[PDB]
């Protein structure tokens, strides 16, 4: 899981 | 080696994260880690944040021992200006 | 001895909050400490009328942002943006 | 480097003492908050997990990283009877 | 440096 | 360095 923020 | 980095948002913060309890990015470590820095985003213009940095604190909240979603929520529930405390590898 | 934490709420004026600061990473005001400290309070200014802020107070937090281990320029910027309302958490000696 | 989650139930406080913080470093070149004393019979003692030398990096949701000693004391004292700490063992 | 009971 | 604010 790679989440942009 | 802790650094306090203050970013002024440009529209989000302009980086991506990985890690968290149940979604370890590094074996035996639940920390939240920076994996990508967007050209032109806040973190990029500031110039200090780097891939591999561990985000241990966002404003007052700790990112230690949180889930990936919990870290995302903490980082997205912020004002236009944001204080991160990061640990350099 | 050990200081104490105080929350001080100021409403900005045309001329600002009415106090001066010193300190920050690379511009230490106190030995072995990058903290941000109040050095002056303008008579009649916002900080003066509120009556709580004092010279020597350490500004450790502005709204939610921490001012620990930031540059002097970053502290000035943080304090100069803000809305007309400003929440400080300070440490009194 | 090994982080541990410790849940304590207060007794008549938490039963340990701390040192450190920005401007009052307990270990040179480190602003961390460290456990320096554990009271026999106190909450931390009965739980058995907290140790002298532990770095307290989290109290409930709040981080103790990059705070003053006064703020760390306030964070630890403004807690309910139950408190969750995340600590780093040397 | 100070030591504080909590 | 003292900056008014």
């Amino acid at each position: 899981p790679e989440t942009s923020v | 080696s802790l650094m306090n980095i203050v970013l002024h948002k440009e529209d989000g913060l302009g980086f991506s994260i990985a890690g968290g309890v149940g979604n370890q990015h590094i074996i035996n470590d639940n920390g939240i880690f920076v994996t990508k820095i967007i050209e032109g985003g806040a973190a990029f213009q500031d110039g200090r944040l780097e891939v591999g940095d561990r985000i241990t604190k966002v404003n007052t909240l700790s990112l230690e021992n949180v889930t990936h979603e919990e870290a995302v929520a903490i980082l997205k529930e912020t004002a236009d200006v944001v204080s991160l405390v990061v640990v350099k590898p």
